[PDB]
């Protein structure tokens, strides 16, 4: 219950030329061999993953891994205009552990169903928290941590249409993105497969319709937006994927293969601040990401309902949810 | 100094469709949602949907799905409503709005002056006046717009010397789809043959300025 | 599905009395409730929030309470500029509100009556119209009626808003037929009946 400068930890290599690895190695400091788990025993405190100053400061430092990382070639804003050199880089994003300094603990909540907000009765205190990659990316979350027991909903209130909702699933997706070549170099496409997915949506709309009994709950597109958020965007080896998931939000999902097209950009709305970055055209080759779907952002439609059916979206943009979907079992607490 | 203005009034025939804008001033633009509310005539507040100025996300009232559509431009930090294939029913004051602070937006502080927006098949025309004559004490002579469309219409009495006792009732949409209004006076019996009563009608869209005379 | 019940529907009182509007949601709701105060022609203005605090520019006399599914909101001494309709808000939802009218002392309707024109019927219809000027209360019923034959079905009416002097209303009736349909009957008759009027008064004329 205090606010402290954390510090990151990484297993990144000094000789590796990866970018991620560049900046960890330079701002983090080595994983600690030796994490040392205090379960409180009979012990119940309270979380809150939608006002904790952690997601601030992951912000913070994956806006300095960008800055690092993907230098864009222009940059302009309300108020600025920057031009500079945008070379290419070797990109994958590392686990990254943020642990707090002495003084300070890491209040964790090991209760495997908490929505992350209220009372938690199995509370243990770590030094670090465990590896979280800092994965952009709005739709559909990536590369994250799974729930360990059943689907986990979570919002700052469901009763309210206009806050998002984070879905953390029990079994990941494996979601196949590729850009092949030797035509079109900006034109990609994503495989995925139709009975996993359909039945995780299931899944997903069985434990939404616990919270909305009586309804039928149906999964439809984006409403509206920039094209961050109305299609699965995401960055893969350096290159910013934007792919159509009009098939994966669907009422009607195929039991077999899906495709998913998509499109490599250079002009991006940028999610660290409002404006535009300028990359430069994509690399030659085959550009691929096998990434695992561990997580959804959607947004509910508002008003009453007159067919008996609640209606979800596909939403993000704000990349402070995603590491609130990875962030929320976690807290700073002074050690008095 | 937070300021919402919304564009001005609009008249559509059924199946059109009607873009109403409202820009913002005084804050970041991009820092709130806009939301959208529209009032009938003698109704409630109906909430349409809000979007998201800085990524641009919607969230639809399930009653508009498929035929509203909200976006923005933020160099201007203006929104946009639009709603197509339009009927009678979206006749209506349309608001943008926002809520007091970023965390809670539903606590409406700000609204814009309102865009009137009228659906119907009918066209333009001028009123025509007709005369509601009386017959000691109080007696009563008014003036009857009838068959105009759109509203509105401004009556006056002896070019704004007659004003107390004066009524100008809400005009009424016949089934004709023309509006119709009376506008009536009360005047003693001691002048109603040495002073003379001429009305004011004036009807902007059809360009028109008429006095009728009403006498026994 | 949510609703929010909004009563009375209509609350006629007194400057420096105290109103008491309830808004009721369907389902508990916690204390997100709002209140709106609307004039006729200007947006709806933001009285409370979160059930209980005064906006902005808010004065004391208002004062907002509840909690669950039972609302409340309380004006103590009531100025003439606070009668209006008051709105509560639940997230997207909307109470259809209560007006505030002021009270007063009965007072009688000054009936009148006009006959169709001989331009408007120089054209192919006739209009007849009936006024009943500052009244108080606002119901009125109003019979349009050849004599016996009483009619139904094309007369349409309007009411004034109450006058800021004497806290009156005004209604008018229009009565639309044909012209043939006018010069077939003869005894044209407008009846009223009013809270302030001992027996139905019925002003009226003749086609001579
Ligand atoms: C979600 O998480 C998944 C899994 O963690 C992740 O997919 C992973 O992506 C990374 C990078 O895209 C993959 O790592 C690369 O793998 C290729 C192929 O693997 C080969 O490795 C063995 C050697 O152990 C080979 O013998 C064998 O043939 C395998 O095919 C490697 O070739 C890559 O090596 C490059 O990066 C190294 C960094 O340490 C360099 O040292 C090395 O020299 C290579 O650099 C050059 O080649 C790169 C590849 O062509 C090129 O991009 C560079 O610019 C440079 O030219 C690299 O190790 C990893 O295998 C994937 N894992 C899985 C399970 O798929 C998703 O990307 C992630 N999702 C998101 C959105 O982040
Ligand atoms: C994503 O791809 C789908 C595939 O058709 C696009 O579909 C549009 O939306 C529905 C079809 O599901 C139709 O009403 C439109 O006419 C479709 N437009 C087409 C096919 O051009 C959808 O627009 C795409 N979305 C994005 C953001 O690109
Ligand atoms: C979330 O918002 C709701 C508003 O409806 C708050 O009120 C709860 O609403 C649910 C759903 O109708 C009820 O089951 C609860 O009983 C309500 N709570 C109370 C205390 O009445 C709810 O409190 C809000 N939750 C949070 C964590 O902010
Ligand atoms: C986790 O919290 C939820 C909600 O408070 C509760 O229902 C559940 O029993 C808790 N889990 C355990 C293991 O106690
Ligand atoms: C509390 O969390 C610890 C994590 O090490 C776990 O071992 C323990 O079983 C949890 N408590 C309960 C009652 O499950
Ligand atoms: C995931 O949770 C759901 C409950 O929504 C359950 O039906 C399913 O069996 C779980 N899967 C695993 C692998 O635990
Ligand atoms: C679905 O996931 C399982 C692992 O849980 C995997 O073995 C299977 O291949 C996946 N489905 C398809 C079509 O690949
Ligand atoms: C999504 O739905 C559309 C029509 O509703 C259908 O044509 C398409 O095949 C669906 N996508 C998948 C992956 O099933
Ligand atoms: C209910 O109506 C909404 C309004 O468009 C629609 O989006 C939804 O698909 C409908 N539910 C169905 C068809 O099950
Ligand atoms: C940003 O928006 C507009 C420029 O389109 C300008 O009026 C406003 O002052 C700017 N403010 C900031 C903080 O960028």
């Amino acid at each position: 219950e205090a606010k402290t400068t954390l510090f990151c930890a990484s297993d990144a290599k000094a000789y590796e030329k990866e970018c991620h690895n560049v900046w960890a190695t330079h701002a983090c400091v080595p994983t600690d061999p030796n994490p040392q788990e205090v379960v409180l025993e009979n012990v119940t405190e309270n979380f809150n993953m939608w006002k904790n100053d952690m997601v601030d400061q992951m912000q913070e430092d994956v806006i300095s891994i960008w800055d690092q990382c993907l230098k864009p070639c222009v940059k302009l804003t309300n108020t600025s205009t920057l031009t500079q050199a945008c070379p290419k880089v070797t990109f994958d994003p590392i686990p990254i552990h943020y642990c707090a300094p002495a003084g300070y603990a890491i209040l964790k909540c090991n209760n495997k169903t908490f929505n992350g907000k209220g009372p938690c009765n199995n509370v243990s205190t770590v030094q670090c928290t465990h590896g979280i990659k800092p994965v952009v990316s709005t739709q559909l979350l990536l590369n994250g941590s799974l729930a360990e027991e059943e689907i986990v909903i979570r919002s700052k209130n469901l009763s309210d249409n206009a806050k998002i909702i984070i879905v953390q699933l029990n079994k990941s997706v494996e979601i196949v993105c590729t850009r092949p070549n030797n035509g079109d170099i900006r034109q990609a496409y994503c495989n995925i497969s139709g009975r996993n997915w359909s039945e995780a949506v299931n899944q997903v709309k069985k434990k939404l319709k616990e919270h909305f009994p009586h309804k039928n709950i149906s999964f439809q597109s984006s409403s509206g937006g920039d094209l961050e958020i109305t299609t699965h965007s995401f960055n893969c080896g350096g290159e910013f994927f934007y792919c159509n998931t009009s098939g994966l939000f669907n009422d009607t999902i195929s039991n077999a293969t899906i495709m998913l097209p998509c499109r490599i950009k250079q002009i991006i709305n940028m999610w660290q601040e409002v404006g535009k970055a300028i990359y430069a055209p994509p690399i030659k080759g085959n550009i691929t990401c096998k990434s695992d779907i561990t997580g959804l952002l959607l947004l509910r439609d508002g008003c009453n309902t007159t067919n008996n059916t609640e209606i979800f979206r596909p939403g993000g943009g704000d990349m402070r949810d995603n590491w609130r979907s990875e962030l929320y079992k976690y807290k700073v607490v002074e050690i008095k | 100094q937070v300021q919402l203005v919304q564009s001005g009034a609009e008249v559509k025939k059924p199946g059109a469709s009607v873009k109403v804008s409202c820009k913002a001033s005084g804050y970041t633009f991009t820092g709130y949602y806009m939301h959208w509310v529209r009032q009938a005539p003698g109704q409630g507040l109906e909430w349409m949907g809000w979007i998201n100025p800085n990524s641009g996300g919607t969230n639809y009232c399930q009653k508009f799905q498929g035929r509203v559509t909200m976006t923005r431009d933020t160099s201007i930090s203006t929104a946009y409503m639009e709603l197509s294939r339009l009927r009678s029913d979206d006749t209506a004051v349309y608001y943008c709005a926002r809520g007091k602070n970023s965390d809670y937006n539903w606590d409406f502080q700000h609204w814009g002056q309102g865009t009137l927006v009228t659906v119907s098949s009918a066209s333009t025309k001028g009123p025509s006046v007709f005369p509601l004559a009386p017959s000691g004490g109080t007696a009563a002579l008014g003036c009857l717009v009838k068959d105009y469309f759109p509203e509105p219409v401004t009556v006056s009495w002896n070019s704004g010397a007659l004003t107390s006792g004066v009524h100008t009732f809400p005009a009424v949409l016949q089934s004709s789809g023309l509006y119709s209004l009376s506008s009536v006076v009360t005047v003693p019996s001691s002048s109603l043959g040495t002073q003379t009563y001429i009305c004011n009608v004036n009807h902007k869209p059809s360009n028109t300025k008429v006095d009728k005379r009403v006498e026994p | 599905e949510i609703v929010l019940t909004q009563s009375p529907a209509t609350l006629s009182l007194s400057p420096g009395e105290r109103a008491t509007l309830s808004c009721r949601a369907s389902q508990s709701v916690s204390s997100y409730l709002a209140w709106y105060q609307q004039k006729p022609g200007q947006a709806p203005r933001l009285l409370i929030y979160d059930a209980s605090n005064r906006a902005t520019g808010i004065p004391a006399r208002f004062s907002g309470s509840g909690s669950g599914t039972d609302f409340t909101l309380t004006i103590s001494s009531l100025e003439p500029e606070d009668f209006a309709v008051y709105y509560c808000q639940q997230y997207e939802f909307f109470g259809q509100g209560t007006k505030l009218e002021i009270k007063r002392t009965v007072a009688a309707p000054s009936v009148f009556i006009f006959p169709p024109s001989d331009e408007q019927l120089k054209s192919g219809t006739a209009s007849v119209v009936c006024l009943l000027n500052n009244f108080y209360p606002r119901e009125a019923k109003v019979q349009w009626k050849v004599d016996n034959a009483l009619q139904s079905g094309n007369s349409q009416e309007s009411v004034t808003e109450q006058d800021s002097k004497d806290s009156t209303y005004s209604l008018s009736s229009t009565l639309t037929l044909s012209k043939a349909d006018y010069e077939k009957h003869k005894v044209y008759a407008c009846e009223v009946t009013h809270q302030g009027l001992s027996s139905p008064v019925t002003k009226s004329f003749n086609r001579g």
